[PDB]
């Protein structure tokens, strides 16, 4: 099959930079009839990828203007003039010119911004968990960069490793930042340490750990 | 405007078929081609191959001969792709995607369907609310926790609620997986205990609001 390789692998761009993605085949994409059916796809988080050029060159209904798209044969690039917070997600080259047909592994588009801090909230278990047996303690970091964080749980000032489960969203579609969920599971300990339960977040915005705590 | 609606089961077991549909609506079905790609969680885009509807003529990347039937309904502008003898490898999105101008390249896609292939059973989730009085700003939670399989769709009063939520990617852990979703509402709103997320669960055909 034919081979399409993407470069780079993940781009880091602040906004208003330029950005360019460039693909190559192991065959020329080049048909016998003389078309060249390369194009470029972008996927944004949590949506179908859309088509963004056709034929190497061509720009689909309604795609900006700084899209650019050149090559020929087996070098191609994708251009972003100017680079805005909702062009991120993974951009794929594909080419229709020889069965089967084949998308490049995609390149991660990412926004390079400014550090921000999480908003931390510490939230207790639901009434209805409780009732069912189990607490889940519930801490939302949002709206942080880089995404690099770290959350320490503390119940009556110490630590727990195990029972956490966190998650990181994609980055945000308008400015740029992330946000993490980390929740701790218990079932009647709860109740046995009943008070102290803290979440504390160490970020590179600050020497100091963030911290969101309830007792009673 | 082109639309193509997917739909099919999301849970099927290894071994088994299962077969998906794609119903286009806003052009003339049986003038174009199809095209059906597949998405691993997390990993990139492949094309399985495209059926001529004027003539229900099948083209297939060889990698998927006798894994893909492509099919279509004329008289209900439905393309179907039936997959066979499933195994985790399969566990992927579908995409099905028109072929506008021949059948080398797509412009209008599908929403996918994501399928799942595993032998653990249905799990309906336990829907819990997330509450703090804390500050102008006030943000709650909905904890969707311990679910099979993906997928989920969360919502805040119908959807009314945009801007101001983060939903976060369920995790997988004890073979389930637990989502969780905030929203940060301005003074003017209450922190009304269960501001109501809706949660839908497809696949257990749960609809909850709490």
């Amino acid at each position: 099959d034919v081979l399409m390789t993407q470069t780079p692998l993940s781009l880091p761009v602040s906004l208003g930079d330029q950005a360019s993605i460039s693909c190559r085949s192991s065959q020329s994409i080049v048909h016998s009839n003389g078309n060249t059916y390369l194009e470029w796809y972008l996927q944004k988080p949590g949506q179908s990828p859309k088509l963004l050029i056709y034929k190497v060159s061509n720009r689909f209904s309604g795609v900006p203007d700084r899209f650019s798209g050149s090559g020929s044969g087996t070098d191609f690039t994708l251009k972003i003039s100017r680079v805005e917070a909702e062009d991120l997600g993974v951009y794929y080259c594909f080419q229709g010119s020889h069965v089967p047909y084949t998308f490049g592994g995609g390149t991660k588009l990412e926004i390079k911004r400014a550090d921000a801090a999480p908003t931390v909230s510490i939230f207790p278990p639901s009434s209805e968990q409780l009732t069912s047996g189990g607490a889940s303690v519930v801490c939302f970091l949002n709206n942080f960069y880089p995404k690099d964080i770290n959350v320490k749980w503390k119940i009556d000032g110490s630590e727990v490793q195990n029972g956490v489960l966190n998650s990181w969203t994609d980055q945000d579609s308008k400015d740029s930042t992330y946000s993490m969920s980390s929740t701790l599971t218990l079932t009647k300990d709860e109740y046995e340490r009943h008070n102290s339960y803290t979440c504390e977040a160490t970020h590179k915005t600050s020497t100091s750990p963030i911290v969101k705590s309830f007792n009673r | 405007e082109v639309q193509l609606q997917q739909s099919g089961p999301e849970l099927v077991k290894p071994g088994a078929s299962v077969k998906m549909s794609c119903k286009a609506s806003g052009y003339t079905f049986t003038s174009y081609v199809m095209h059906w790609v597949k998405q691993k969680p997390g990993q990139g885009l492949e094309w399985i191959g495209f059926i001529n509807l004027y003539n229900d003529g099948t083209k297939y990347n060889e990698k998927f001969k006798g894994k893909a039937t492509l099919t279509s309904d004329k008289s209900s502008s439905t393309a179907y792709m039936e997959l066979s003898s499933l195994t985790s490898k399969d566990s992927a999105v579908y995409y099905c995607a028109r072929d506008y101008y021949g059948s080398r390249w797509f412009d209008y896609w599908g929403q996918g369907t994501t399928l799942t292939v595993s032998s653990a059973k249905t799990t309906a989730p336990s829907v819990y609310p997330l509450a703090p009085t804390t500050g102008s700003s006030v943000t709650l939670g909905c904890l969707v926790k311990g679910y099979f399989p993906e997928p989920v769709t969360l919502t805040w009063n119908s959807g009314s609620l945009s801007s101001g939520v983060h939903t976060f990617p369920a995790v997988l852990q004890s073979d389930l997986y637990t989502l969780s979703s905030s929203v940060t509402v301005t003074s003017s709103t209450w922190p009304s205990q269960s501001i109501t997320c809706n949660v839908a669960h497809p696949a257990s055909s749960t609809k909850v609001d709490k």
